[PDB]
């Protein structure tokens, strides 16, 4: 009947524990039981493949579902605790009086040995540690004003949190979608594009509308937090509004009508910062979300369901062909609605793909009141969700391979876009090498040439802004493009997106929150090792990507695996030839762009934007400005970076920031313990447990599981877990502790 | 180029020959086993060095064992 | 239509024929170039190579080396480039001792020792007489000003 | 055919840490380090093929391939051997009314094609050749 | 291990305050920032975006070490 | 005979006009797609075909592809550039993994692997334990 | 041998540049050298120790020229 229905299976599965008694059951080789050390790890590593523990697409599906209610649950748990710990044990109140002098904090430690160094002086009667995600002023923006308010919302993410795991279990034990449901991609876009993004955004515009603005415009004012009306009074008396907005009187009789210009009160498109909390314009965010509402809710009708009218997704695909591109966009479809791990890829790598964007919009154009002159947060939050993206986009990667190595099928892709892409790989792959070799050479020549050069007394031979200059031209085209851009070529704005690209110095409590940030022969440098960086990391996951099934070496390397250790030592040696081992190299490069992209951010950003600034014009730069001279030469950034900056976290002892230098310190040891998984060989270490076990017997006792050592795989996947964490938990603390003290 | 040797261990399971990524061994006529069948290394000149062999034998320690050695362009798996 | 087709119609061989691999223009481009130009003799292709190399490696060294703002800069940038030629040179002949070996006989093949020395030679003469030039060509820059 | 053509190549064994010339050879009879690229009109690696106007891609042109008819030979002749020992083996088991080794080669090759007649028992082959 | 602790205890005996070496070696966090951190500040400034002096070569190679080293990772 | 491909950039280089060639050959009874060892996918025609390779590997890795379609008639040749071509597989026109009367062992040892010699015993002359 | 490394066949038979490599870090493990009598290592060896020998004392012979003609030591 009709081509989108639900179709749904009664009490599949049934709920007991007798399965969690029985480890391994998932698995067939695993079930049986273990005999080995290895079983235990094997267990821990196949858990969640599902492709592996059966054979149906349906039942596949199935577990997917209830897994993603299941962490939807763990996060609504997260978001709870807190609300709850910012609602129990904070000062937002006293922040919230006077959100320049007190620091935030919301947590706070037991007086347990010694350990209640840790609570420090934050202010407002209150010692605890600083927190730097965020919250205070998130919530400041919402309205909340109150604690009780953020007692409530926890009790509502509590709940939230139940109805997502009982969704899990029901929809896996008594109402099991079937297979024919999930393959419902124009339906699910539709709804997805116009219920969850539209009518979302459109809801949150209302409560800013409603209740954020005009709270806001008070506490701003001055009003006392206590002497701002409660949320429903807003609500409910219209006049109370008329007098902040003058427009709400009209009512909604100008919407209906054509009129919505009267509407312009709290719907504005100024630009820049708002002077007294140097962050943007609620206003302006509530016309934002009105306007990305209209458009996602419009594109949501654009797929075919069940009434003719639409687009069907196949159809597109296949008639974008061309000369030099074969049946072109032939077999994708089939692909994206038959194989997890292709969706998954290009999921993943989008998100994490946006997550960096969000890294860089939110700095220079600071969403929250009171975030921008917070140093320590906006450094927490750039380097966080910088993280997040490049461990996403790498993950997209590895599981584009296990695709090609799993669901890849020459039949069904016959002279299409994938199938002309893997008969020209050794072109493409040849390309990117040159392409990245160039760069590099010339990238970092460009470092180690100015570093001799200072060293042999010859400055003037420099790459720098003295001497031989580098400069960015066109960035600095670009840049005035946009800060002329109010009043012209956007002639209803009134002033810049962001001052980065040029204005004034908007300052805040003495501190500057923006400032026109200049590029020069320094940021040309570094942002051509940026582009080296990643296109390294690329080459790495593509070539994985490209070469999973076969190569030259090993023609046969699709059998094998997308998790296989070598095929021998054979043909001069194949050791890690998998796509795995390509992914495995790949987050050790994207590890070091990232480093870089950060440490970027931090010494640029503390020596020409962050800083105070007098009553008259007098600005004052917490590094002082030497980023132009010292970070064209290597030297520069070890001493006047790395062994300066790092003065906070070696000198903390005795203070309530001593954690960081327990962390670092710890970090640094976890990151030395990784390269001796990283470096050595099974070999060695299962022949030491032969003679440590034979102690084990010479006293009558041994284990029945026998101990063997970690699988080589295995070996390389605690070496690079223990390498991230070391080296990411390093610069988690220097940053936190030099952050704590700038701010 | 590499050395590929059998020893009278062998069981004649067939096995090895049938994970050869080159066809370096075959299974000969023999009296020494029930199966009445022995692996034999007639064409070592095309051995990889894989030891896939090596890996799908049964025997105690390997009957089928690769020394590595000579490396030719057979052996070094160069297509080019 | 299809751009992109097996090369030489050998649906097996490792190359494709693009457009970039065999158009009009590239096919043009390459035979008339002196290394595959049909009827040049060893001697004369070395030169044309070297004719060509020599008058673009003075820049590099002129406008960007150690005495770059000094009056004999140019002088210096000349005494650079016939360095830079001596290597290559060196390696020329490395390299054709290697993989001609000493006794030669088709002749008249680039392939073999003789043409190859006669090919070097050119390249040296050509190079070094081609750095000149753009000395004399530096030392003046005409402004085009009527 | 030559069948020592490839066992007559230039390789010569060590003492100790090599298999050997194996079966068929270790290593071609040709050398590999041929020159590079001619300009045109010119060839450079003996019998080359002549890249005509694209002398840059010369390499690509084919000139070594295999001749189906070639191919039959080619499959008899390194067979051959196995095929006498099958064949005897026939006929030291009292053949049915045998005559020449060579006359029941064609008769039991002339059914059962050839390669059959390779993979074939010898109990197969006398209750085929009953007649 | 062994150099480090030789050079740290005589550097402190030279330098006239024995002292430090004797509170701060009990913990690993003194050997970093009262030995490393301290007295790498005469190399790091062999040359400077301000001038060079002899030291110049020794600051150089401290460089050019670490580059070797991580090569090898 | 050829099967019909488009061509790749993954098919053989110098060496195979140089120093020496390989080929596979089989027989079909329907046309199909199968995956080439170089890259890319392919139809195989239907009756006699012919493919040129550049390692026994990959026509060896091609047969396990065409034995999952259940053929099992294939066969290996190596072109040397002269034009001499050597039969390779099925050798004697039995695969390898089903004995077959009147093929003679070939590196065997009579003991088990523990009994070879000990290396200071050989020392000096130029042998190896496993070759003793 | 008619290669690079004369004492081995094995490498000099080699078709890559892993004869290069290999060549130059077994050349002095001269008791794995393709025909090598024990005598003939001894005598080899005692030969290279003369030439030890030989270089130290340039080294120091270095030493005392370069300060003798470029030090301050008086
Ligand atoms: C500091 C340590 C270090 C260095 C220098 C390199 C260097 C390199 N790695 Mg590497 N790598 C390292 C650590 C390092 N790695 C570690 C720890 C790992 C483990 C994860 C890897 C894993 C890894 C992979 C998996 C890949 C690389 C790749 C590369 C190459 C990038 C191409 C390039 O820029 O060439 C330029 C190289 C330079 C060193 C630039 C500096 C050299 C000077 C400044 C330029 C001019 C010098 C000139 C050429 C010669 C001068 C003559 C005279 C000095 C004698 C390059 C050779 C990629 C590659 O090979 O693709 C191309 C690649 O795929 N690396
Ligand atoms: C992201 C979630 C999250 C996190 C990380 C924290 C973290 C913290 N909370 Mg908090 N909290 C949260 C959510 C969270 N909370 C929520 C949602 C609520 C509302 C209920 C609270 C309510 C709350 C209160 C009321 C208090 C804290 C406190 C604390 C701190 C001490 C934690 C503690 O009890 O240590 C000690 C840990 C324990 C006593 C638990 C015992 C350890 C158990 C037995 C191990 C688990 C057994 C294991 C799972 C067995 C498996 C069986 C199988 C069936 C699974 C710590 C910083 C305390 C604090 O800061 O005091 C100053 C405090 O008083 N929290
Ligand atoms: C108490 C209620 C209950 C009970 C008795 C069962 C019982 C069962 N479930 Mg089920 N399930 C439930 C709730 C329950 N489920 C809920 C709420 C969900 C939604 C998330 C699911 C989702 C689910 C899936 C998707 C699957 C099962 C499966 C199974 C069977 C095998 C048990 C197993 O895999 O051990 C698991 C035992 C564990 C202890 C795992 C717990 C892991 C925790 C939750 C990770 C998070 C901990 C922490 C927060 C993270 C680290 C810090 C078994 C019949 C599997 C099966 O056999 O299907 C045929 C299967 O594939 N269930
Ligand atoms: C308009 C209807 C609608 C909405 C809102 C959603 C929303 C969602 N779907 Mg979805 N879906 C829909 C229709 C819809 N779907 C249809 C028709 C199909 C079949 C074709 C699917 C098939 C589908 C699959 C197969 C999957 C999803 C998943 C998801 C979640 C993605 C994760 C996320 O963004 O977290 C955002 C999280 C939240 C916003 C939390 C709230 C979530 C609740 C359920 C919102 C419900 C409305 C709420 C009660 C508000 C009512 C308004 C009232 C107050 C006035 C998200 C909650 C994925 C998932 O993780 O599911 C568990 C997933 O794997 N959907
Ligand atoms: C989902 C978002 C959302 C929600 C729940 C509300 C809800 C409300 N709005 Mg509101 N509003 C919104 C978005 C939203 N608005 C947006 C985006 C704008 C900008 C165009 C406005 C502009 C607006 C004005 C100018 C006024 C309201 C008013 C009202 C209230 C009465 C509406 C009415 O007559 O009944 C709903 C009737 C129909 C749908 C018909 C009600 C509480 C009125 C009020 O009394 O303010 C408190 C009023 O004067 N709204
Ligand atoms: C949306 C996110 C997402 C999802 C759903 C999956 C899902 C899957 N991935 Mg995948 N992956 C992702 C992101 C994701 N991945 C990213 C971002 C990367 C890049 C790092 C990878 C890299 C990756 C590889 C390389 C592999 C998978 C595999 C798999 C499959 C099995 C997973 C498994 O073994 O479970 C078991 C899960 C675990 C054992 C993880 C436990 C957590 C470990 C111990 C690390 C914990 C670190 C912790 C945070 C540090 C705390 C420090 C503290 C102690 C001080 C499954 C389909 C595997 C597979 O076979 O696919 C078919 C496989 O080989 N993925
Ligand atoms: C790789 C980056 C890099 C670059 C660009 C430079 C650049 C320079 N160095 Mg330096 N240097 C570097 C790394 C680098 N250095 C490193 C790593 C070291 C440490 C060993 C040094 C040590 C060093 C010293 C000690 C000195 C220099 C000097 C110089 C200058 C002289 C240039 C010269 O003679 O080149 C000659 C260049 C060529 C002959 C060829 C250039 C390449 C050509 C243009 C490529 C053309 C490609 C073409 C477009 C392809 C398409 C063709 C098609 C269209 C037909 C110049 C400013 C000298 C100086 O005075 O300093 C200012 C000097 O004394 N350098
Ligand atoms: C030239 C003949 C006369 C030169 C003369 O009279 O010197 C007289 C002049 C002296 O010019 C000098 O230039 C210096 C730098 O500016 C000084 O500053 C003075 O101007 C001046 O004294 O010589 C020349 O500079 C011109 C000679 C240029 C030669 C052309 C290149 C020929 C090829 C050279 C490479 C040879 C290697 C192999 C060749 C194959
Ligand atoms: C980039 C320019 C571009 O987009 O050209 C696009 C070019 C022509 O595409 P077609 O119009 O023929 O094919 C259309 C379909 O692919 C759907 O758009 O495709 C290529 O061949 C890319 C070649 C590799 C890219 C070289 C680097
Ligand atoms: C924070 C948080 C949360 C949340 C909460 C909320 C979110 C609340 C709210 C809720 C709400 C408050 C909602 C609302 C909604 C609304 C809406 C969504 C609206 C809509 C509209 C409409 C539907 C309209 C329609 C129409 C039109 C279009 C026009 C004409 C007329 C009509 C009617 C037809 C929780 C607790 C969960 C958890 C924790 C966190
Ligand atoms: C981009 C492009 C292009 C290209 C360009 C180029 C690449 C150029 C180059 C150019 C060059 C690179 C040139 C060269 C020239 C050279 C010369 C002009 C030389 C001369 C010499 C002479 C004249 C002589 C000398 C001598 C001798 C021989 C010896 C004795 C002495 C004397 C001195 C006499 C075109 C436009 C096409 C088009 C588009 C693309």
């Amino acid at each position: 009947s009709k081509n989108v229905q639900v179709f749904v299976e009664k009490d599949a599965v049934e709920t007991s524990f007798a399965k969690w008694a029985q480890p391994g059951h998932f698995s067939r080789t695993l079930a049986k039981g273990p005999k080995t050390t290895t079983w235990i790890w094997n267990l821990h590593a196949d858990a969640h493949d599902f492709d592996s523990q059966t054979s149906s697409l349906e039942e596949v599906s199935r577990k997917i579902f209830s897994a993603h209610f299941g962490q939807l649950a763990i996060i609504f748990l997260w978001i709870s605790g807190m609300h709850f710990h910012g609602a129990y044990f904070s000062n937002y109140s006293a922040w919230l009086t006077d959100p320049i002098s007190i620091k935030q904090s919301s947590q706070v430690v037991w007086p347990i040995v010694g350990q209640e160094i840790l609570n420090a002086d934050v202010g407002g009667n209150f010692q605890g540690i600083q927190t730097t995600s965020g919250w205070f002023q998130m919530w400041r923006a919402e309205g909340i004003t109150s604690e009780v308010e953020l007692y409530w919302t926890a009790i509502g993410g509590l709940a939230m949190s139940a109805i997502m795991l009982f969704a899990g279990w029901f929809h896996y034990h008594k109402a099991a979608p079937k297979l024919e449901w999930f393959q419902n991609a124009e339906s699910m876009m539709n709804h997805h594009l116009a219920g969850l993004l539209g009518l979302g955004c459109l809801s949150w515009s209302g409560h800013q509308i409603h209740i954020a603005l005009p709270i806001n415009k008070l506490l701003d004012a001055g009003v006392s937090p206590q002497e701002i009306p409660l949320p429903h009074e807003f609500l409910i008396n219209r006049d109370l509004m008329a007098q902040l907005y003058p427009s709400f009187s009209k009512g909604l009789a100008p919407f209906f009508g054509g009129n919505w210009g009267e509407y312009s009160d709290f719907l504005t498109f100024k630009g820049g910062l708002n002077p007294v909390t140097g962050g943007l314009w609620l206003s302006d965010i509530a016309h934002h979300h009105l306007a990305l509402s209209v458009l996602f809710i419009i594109a949501g009708h654009m797929y075919r369901t069940n009434w003719g009218i639409g687009h069907n997704m196949k159809e597109i695909l296949e008639a974008h062909k061309g000369p030099f591109t074969g049946e072109g966009h032939k077999g994708l479809y089939e692909i994206l609605t038959t194989s997890w791990h292709a969706q998954l890829a290009i999921n993943l790598a989008m998100m994490g793909s946006l997550s960096i964007i969000v890294a860089h919009h939110m700095y220079a154009m600071p969403p929250y009141p009171y975030l921008a002159t917070d140093y320590a947060t906006q450094l927490s939050l750039f380097t966080h969700h910088m993280w997040i993206g490049g461990f996403c986009v790498v993950g997209g990667a590895a599981h584009g391979a296990i695709f090609m190595v799993r669901d890849y099928t020459p039949a069904n892709n016959y002279n299409n876009l994938l199938d002309r892409v893997l008969r020209h790989r050794d072109a493409i792959i040849s390309h990117l090498n040159w392409v990245c070799i160039f760069l590099g050479c010339h990238a970092f020549g460009f470092y180690i040439h100015n570093d001799t050069m200072r060293a042999l007394g010859r400055p003037q031979d420099m790459f720098s802004d003295k001497a031989i200059q580098l400069q960015p031209i066109f960035a600095q085209w670009i840049q005035n493009i946009h800060l002329l851009a109010p009043g012209t070529t956007a002639p209803n704005a009134l002033a810049t997106t962001s001052y980065a690209f040029g204005g004034d110095v908007i300052e805040v409590g003495g501190k500057i929150a923006m400032m026109p940030i200049k590029l020069g022969t320094a940021d040309f440098m570094v942002h051509h090792i940026h582009a080296f960086t990643i296109h390294v990391t690329v080459l790495i996951l593509l070539k994985g990507v490209l070469y999973a099934r076969s190569s030259k070496l090993i023609p046969d390397k699709a059998n094998l695996g997308f998790r296989f250790p070598c095929d021998g030592p054979g043909r001069g040696g194949t050791c890690q030839s998998s796509s795995w081992d390509h992914v495995f190299l790949g987050l050790f490069w994207m590890y070091n762009s990232i480093s870089v992209v950060i440490f970027h951010f931090s010494w640029k950003m503390q020596s020409d934007v962050w800083g105070t600034i007098t009553p008259d014009g007098a600005i004052s730069h917490i590094t002082g400005g030497n980023f132009a001279q010292s970070s064209i030469t290597i030297n520069g950034w070890l001493r006047d970076f790395l062994w300066s900056q790092a003065s906070q976290v070696i000198q903390s002892y005795g203070s309530a920031s001593s954690a960081y230098g327990l962390i670092f310190l710890g970090a640094h040891f976890i990151w030395a313990f990784s390269l001796m998984f990283l470096f050595s060989g099974r070999g060695y270490w299962q022949e030491l447990i032969e003679s440590i076990v034979w102690a084990h017997n010479k006293l009558n006792f041994a284990p029945t599981i026998q101990p063997r050592a970690l699988s080589i795989t295995q070996g390389r996947a605690v070496g690079l877990a223990h390498y991230l964490l070391g080296g990411i938990g390093t610069t988690w603390a220097f940053f936190l502790a030099r952050a704590i003290s700038i701010t | 180029s590499h050395t590929v040797k059998i020893y009278d261990t062998c069981i004649g399971c067939t096995q090895c020959v049938r994970a050869c990524p080159t066809d370096v061994l075959e299974m000969v006529p023999w009296d020494g086993c029930k199966s009445g069948q022995i692996a034999s290394s007639p064409r070592v000149e095309d051995c990889v060095g894989c030891k896939r062999c090596e890996t799908a034998c049964p025997t105690d320690f390997l009957s089928v064992r690769v020394y590595l050695g000579a490396e030719t362009t057979r052996s070094l798996g160069l297509a080019y | 239509a299809n751009f992109i087709k097996p090369y030489n119609d050998d649906p097996f061989v490792g190359h494709l024929a693009t457009p970039i691999t065999s158009s009009s223009l590239t096919r043009a481009l390459l035979k008339n170039l002196p290394a595959y130009r049909f009827g040049l003799t060893p001697l004369l292709r070395g030169l044309e190579i070297g004719l060509a190399h020599g008058y673009f490696l003075i820049g590099p060294f002129a406008q960007l080396g150690p005495l770059r703002n000094s009056d004999i800069g140019l002088l210096a940038g000349f005494l650079s480039t016939i360095g830079l030629i001596l290597i290559l040179t060196l390696g020329l002949t490395i390299y054709g001792a290697a993989a001609f070996g000493q006794e030669k006989s088709n002749g008249s093949e680039l392939q073999t020792k003789k043409s190859w020395d006669q090919f070097k030679g050119g390249f040296f003469v050509g190079a070094c007489g081609s750095a000149g030039f753009a000395f004399i060509c530096l030392s003046s820059i005409p402004t085009f000003a009527l | 055919v030559d069948l020592d053509y490839g066992m007559k190549n230039s390789y010569v064994p060590a003492t100790g840490g090599d298999g050997g010339q194996g079966q068929f050879g270790a290593q071609s009879p040709n050398d590999w380090r041929v020159a590079g690229t001619s300009p045109v009109g010119e060839t450079s690696y003996a019998g080359a093929a002549d890249g005509g106007e694209e002398p840059w891609f010369a390499e690509a042109i084919s000139t070594v391939s295999l001749d189906l008819q070639k191919a039959d030979e080619t499959l008899k002749a390194f067979t051959k051997d196995a095929a006498a020992f099958k064949i005897e083996e026939f006929a030291a088991e009292k053949p049915y009314g045998f005559t020449s080794s060579d006359a029941a080669m064609e008769e039991l090759v002339g059914k059962l094609g050839y390669s059959k007649f390779l993979e074939m028992s010898t109990k197969q082959l006398m209750k085929t050749w009953g007649t | 291990w062994v150099t480090f602790y030789w050079h740290w205890k005589h550097m402190t005996i030279w330098g006239g305050n024995p002292g430090q070496f004797d509170e701060s070696s009990n913990y690993i966090m003194g050997w970093l920032r009262d030995y490393l951190w301290l007295n790498s500040s005469p190399l790091i400034n062999g040359y400077n975006p301000f001038g060079m002096n002899n030291l110049s070569v020794w600051s150089w190679m401290f460089l050019f070490g670490h580059l070797i080293w991580a090569t090898g990772f | 005979p050829f099967p019909t491909f488009g061509g790749s950039t993954g098919g053989w280089l110098r060496a195979a006009e140089v120093e020496e060639k390989y080929a596979i050959t089989w027989t079909s009874t329907k046309e199909q797609i199968f995956e080439m060892p170089t890259g890319g996918a392919a139809i195989m025609r239907n009756g006699e075909n012919l493919l040129y390779l550049a390692r026994k590997e990959q026509c060896l890795a091609l047969s396990t592809q065409l034995r999952t379609f259940k053929i099992n008639d294939y066969k290996i040749y190596r072109i040397f550039p002269s034009g001499e071509v050597q039969y390779l597989h099925p050798k004697d026109g039995v695969f390898p993994e089903k004995v077959n009367p009147g093929r003679t062992s070939v590196n065997s040892r009579g003991f088990s692997i523990g009994k070879n010699p000990n290396p200071a015993s050989i020392k000096f002359s130029g042998i190896t334990t496993y070759e003793s | 041998a008619t290669k690079f490394p004369k004492f081995s066949q094995a490498l000099a038979q080699d078709p890559a540049t892993r004869r290069i490599w290999y060549g130059i870090a077994t050349a002095h493990d001269l008791e794995a050298h393709d025909g090598m009598t024990e005598e003939n290592l001894y005598q080899k060896i005692f030969a290279s120790h003369f030439g030890h020998l030989a270089i130290i004392f340039l080294w120091t012979s270095g030493n005392l020229f370069h300060v003798a003609w470029q030090g301050n030591f008086e």
